[PDB]
C-alpha cells in the first residue's frame, strides 16, 4: 500500500444555466480549488493526460469532447495526495476515459440522468477496490465489464556486461517452472554456475546478445549481478572458521559494499567481524575451469540475515573497506 | 467425351423462381404478421472475337416447369468465367424485365460435413411444430405442404425444388423471392439460409436481409402456436 | 473472378508495352488497376515493360476467414494494462477495419 488515493470525480460543462456540474466521491472538490483549476478542465488539446499540483493535492485528469452539435464536453479526474508517487495512475485514468467514450458511443450513458446517478456507485466501488488490492473487474452492461490493474512501474535496469555473474536473491522454487519463456527455462538451470560466458556455452548455446537481454530482464525483475569469483586472496584462510568461506564474499559483494579489487586484506579485516558476529580447498585448481567450457547448513546467509534484523553491522559494512 | 466428376468441374446452379410481388412488398414494408434432366453444350459469345472458341454445358433439371421451381446447372471445364458471367447477367436482364426472377442458388442442401457438397460450418437450423390439438406421415406431409403454401398465399410462395439425386431422399422446398431453404424430415422441420444473393442479382422483389430475419420471427411465431393462429387454421380447414 | 489462366493471358498480352500509376488495363472483359511499380529501390510514375520484368497479381475482392483462438490468456493482463482480448479485438480489429475502409476493398 504505497500510493493512497482519496477522491474521485466526474465533471461536465453544463448547458449555460449551469457552469460545470460535478459528481464527487470522497478531501473535497471545494470552491477555491475548482476555481483555480477551472482553466485546465477546458482545453483546446483534448485526449491527453494532464496532472497539476495544488496546496492540498493533485488532480490527475483527462477531458474529452463529443457530440459536436451543442458540443458536449466532460472530464474524469482523480484527485490524490500532494506528494505521493502517482506515476502508476496515469494509464488507469486514460483507460477509464476510453471506456467512457465507448460507453457513450454504444449506449449513451451521459444523455440520460438515471445512468448519471448510476455513474456514482461505479466511483464508490472503484474507490474501495483500488485501495483494497489494486485491480477491478466491474460489469456495467451486457457489453462492457471494465478491467483495471495497477502496474508498479519499476525503474530502468542497468546494463548487463559480458563478464558478470547473476545471483538469485529470491528462490527458484517459488515460481511456476512451466510459466517462463523458453530462453529463461534454458538459462535458469545453470545460473549458479557463476560466469556468464561459461553458462552460455555450457548449457545455453545461444546468441550472447540474447542471453544478455535475458539476464537484463531478470535484473529488471529479480536477479542481482556481481563481479567474477576468481580466488583473488589466498591468505585469508589462517583464521579458524566453521566452514564459512565461499558464500561470504558473494553475499557481501551482493550487498554492494566493496571496492572491487579485493587483494589480500578485505577478507581478513572483515572476517574478524564474521568470527565475532556469530578437505583441502584445492585452491590451485579453480583456474583451468574458468575459460569457456564447450553448522549442518553452512552458516553463510542465516547470520547476516539475523543480524540484518539489526543495523549496526550493516552500518559498519556499508561503510565498506 | 462426357464429364467424369473426378475432374473437378467448376459448376454453379442458377435458378428460376416464379414470383408475385403483391405479397413481396407489404411483408417487406410496414404490414406485418420426358426425362428430368437435359444436356446442352452452348457457345458463350456475343462479340466478334475470332480468337477463342468458347463452350460450356447447361443441364436443365426441368422439362416441365408447371408452376414450381426451375433450375439450370452450369458445368464448365473451359473458357474465361467473366464472359459467362455477362451471359448469365444478360439473360438475367431478360428475366426481370418482361418476366420473373432468375437467382443463383447455393446447391448445397442441408448437407453434413464430409459430403461432396457442404461446409464444415453449417448448422441445419431446426424449427419445431408444436401441434397441441392410418398413414400419419403422408397426410401430415400434405398438411405440411398446406402450411407452406399458406405462407405462400399470405407472404412468401414455395416451390418443391425437385433436385437431381436418384430416389430423392428428402423433400426440399425453396421459398420464392428470398434467402431460405426448408426440408421435411421430432415433429417439426428444418431450415437453412441461402448465402449466394450477396447484394447483386438484386431487385425490389427480394433483398434487405431484415426481410429474412422478419420471416424467421413470423415463422417461429406461427409455428409454435401463437395467438390462436394454428387453432384458427385448424377451424378454417375443418369447415370444409 | 479470374482463374490463373486468364492471368497468364494478361501477362502474355502485357509483354511489350508501357504503363503508369493508376491505369485501367483491360483485355476481353477482364480488368485490372495498375499499382506500385518499382525499379529495384524506387517507385516510378511511368515506364516500360518488356518480357523480363515481373508482374504480381493482388485483389481487393478476396474470400477471407478470421480464426480467433481463445485461451486462458485472454482473461490475463499484460504490461501497459489491458486484457489481451481487448488489445486484439479493440486495437487490431479497429485498425484492420479502418484500413479496409480506406483502401476501399470488399471481402
Amino acid at each position: 500500500s504505497g500510493c493512497r488515493i482519496e477522491c474521485i470525480f466526474f465533471s461536465e460543462f453544463h448547458p449555460t444555466l449551469g457552469p460545470k456540474i460535478t459528481y464527487q466521491v470522497p478531501l473535497f472538490d471545494t470552491v477555491q480549488v475548482y476555481i483555480i483549476t477551472k482553466p485546465e478542465l477546458q482545453n483546446k488539446l483534448i485526449t491527453v493526460t494532464a496532472m497539476e499540483k495544488k496546496l492540498i493535492g493533485c488532480p490527475v485528469c483527462i477531458e474529452h469532447k463529443k457530440y459536436s452539435r451543442n458540443a458536449l464536453l466532460f472530464n474524469l479526474g482523480f484527485v490524490c495526495d500532494a506528494q505521493a508517487k502517482t506515476c502508476a495512475l496515469e494509464p488507469i485514468v486514460k483507460k477509464l476515459a476510453g471506456y467512457l467514450t465507448t460507453l457513450e458511443l454504444e449506449s449513451s450513458f451521459v444523455s440520460m440522468e438515471e445512468s448519471k446517478q448510476k455513474l456514482v456507485p461505479i466511483m464508490t466501488i472503484l474507490l474501495e477496490e483500488l485501495n483494497a488490492s489494486g485491480r477491478c473487474t466491474l460489469p456495467i452492461d451486457e457489453s462492457n465489464t471494465i478491467h483495471l490493474k495497477v502496474i508498479e512501474q519499476r525503474p530502468d535496469p542497468p546494463v548487463a556486461q559480458e563478464y558478470d555473474v547473476p545471483v538469485f536473491t529470491k528462490d527458484k522454487e517459488d515460481f511456476f517452472n512451466s510459466q517462463w519463456d523458453l530462453t529463461t527455462q534454458q538459462i535458469l538451470p545453470y545460473i549458479d554456475g557463476f560466469r556468464h560466458i561459461q553458462k552460455i556455452s555450457a548449457e545455453a548455446d545461444v546468441e550472447l546478445n540474447l542471453v544478455r537481454i535475458a539476464i537484463q530482464n531478470l535484473l529488471y525483475y529479480g536477479v542481482v549481478t556481481l563481479v567474477s569469483i576468481l580466488q583473488y586472496s589466498n591468505v585469508y584462510c589462517p583464521t579458524p572458521k566453521v566452514q564459512d568461506l565461499v558464500d561470504d564474499k558473494s553475499l557481501q559483494e551482493a550487498c554492494l559494499s566493496y571496492v572491487t579489487k579485493q587483494g589480500h586484506k578485505r577478507a581478513s579485516l572483515r572476517d574478524v567481524f564474521q568470527l565475532y558476529c556469530s578437505q583441502f580447498g584445492l585452491m590451485k585448481n579453480l583456474i583451468r575451469r574458468l575459460q569457456k567450457y564447450p553448522y549442518t547448513g553452512c552458516h553463510s546467509y542465516d547470520e547476516i540475515c539475523c543480524k540484518t534484523g539489526m543495523s549496526y553491522h550493516e552500518l559498519d559494512e556499508r561503510l565498506e573497506n | 467425351d462426357d464429364f467424369a466428376s473426378f475432374q473437378r468441374k467448376w459448376f454453379e446452379v442458377a435458378f428460376v423462381a416464379e414470383e408475385l410481388v403483391h405479397s413481396e412488398i407489404p411483408a417487406f414494408l410496414l404490414p406485418w404478421l420426358v426425362p428430368e434432366q437435359r444436356t446442352v453444350t452452348l457457345d458463350v459469345d456475343v462479340n466478334n472475337r475470332t480468337d477463342r472458341l468458347e463452350w460450356c454445358s447447361c443441364y436443365y433439371h426441368g422439362n416441365f416447369s408447371l408452376n414450381a421451381a426451375f433450375e439450370i446447372k452450369l458445368h464448365w471445364m473451359a473458357v474465361t468465367a467473366a464472359v459467362l458471367f455477362e451471359m448469365v447477367q444478360g439473360w438475367h436482364r431478360k428475366a426481370t424485365s418482361c418476366g420473373f426472377l432468375l437467382v443463383p442458388v447455393l446447391e448445397g442442401p442441408f448437407a453434413l460435413p464430409s459430403y461432396l457438397y457442404g461446409d464444415p460450418l453449417r448448422a441445419q437450423l431446426f424449427i419445431p411444430l408444436n401441434i397441441s390439438c392410418e398413414t400419419y406421415w403422408d397426410r401430415m406431409h400434405l398438411f405440411q405442404e398446406a402450411i407452406a403454401h399458406r405462407f405462400g398465399f399470405v407472404q412468401d410462395k414455395y416451390s418443391a425444388s425437385a433436385f437431381n439425386f436418384p430416389a430423392e431422399n428428402k423433400p426440399q422446398y425453396i421459398h420464392v423471392t428470398g434467402t431460405v431453404f426448408l426440408q421435411l424430415p421430432r415433429v417439426g422441420y428444418n431450415w437453412a439460409y441461402n448465402t449466394m444473393l450477396t447484394k447483386t442479382w438484386r431487385s425490389s422483389a427480394t433483398g434487405d436481409e431484415k426481410f429474412a430475419d422478419r420471416l424467421l420471427k413470423d415463422f417461429t411465431d406461427f409455428c409454435i402456436n401463437r395467438d390462436n393462429r394454428l387453432v384458427t387454421f385448424w377451424t378454417s380447414c375443418l369447415e370444409k | 473472378y479470374i482463374g490463373r489462366g486468364d492471368m497468364w493471358r494478361l501477362k502474355k498480352s502485357l509483354v511489350s508495352t508501357c504503363a503508369y500509376i493508376t491505369q485501367k488495363v483491360e483485355f476481353a472483359g477482364i480488368r485490372a488497376q495498375a499499382g506500385e511499380l518499382w525499379v529495384k529501390n524506387e517507385k516510378v510514375m511511368c515506364g516500360y515493360i518488356s518480357e523480363d520484368t515481373r508482374v504480381v497479381f493482388r485483389s481487393t475482392s478476396a474470400m477471407v476467414y478470421i480464426f480467433i483462438q481463445m485461451s486462458c490468456e485472454m482473461w490475463d493482463f499484460d504490461i501497459y494494462g489491458d486484457l489481451y482480448f481487448e488489445k486484439a479485438v479493440n486495437g487490431f480489429l479497429a485498425d484492420l477495419f479502418t484500413k479496409w475502409k480506406e483502401k476501399n476493398c470488399s471481402h
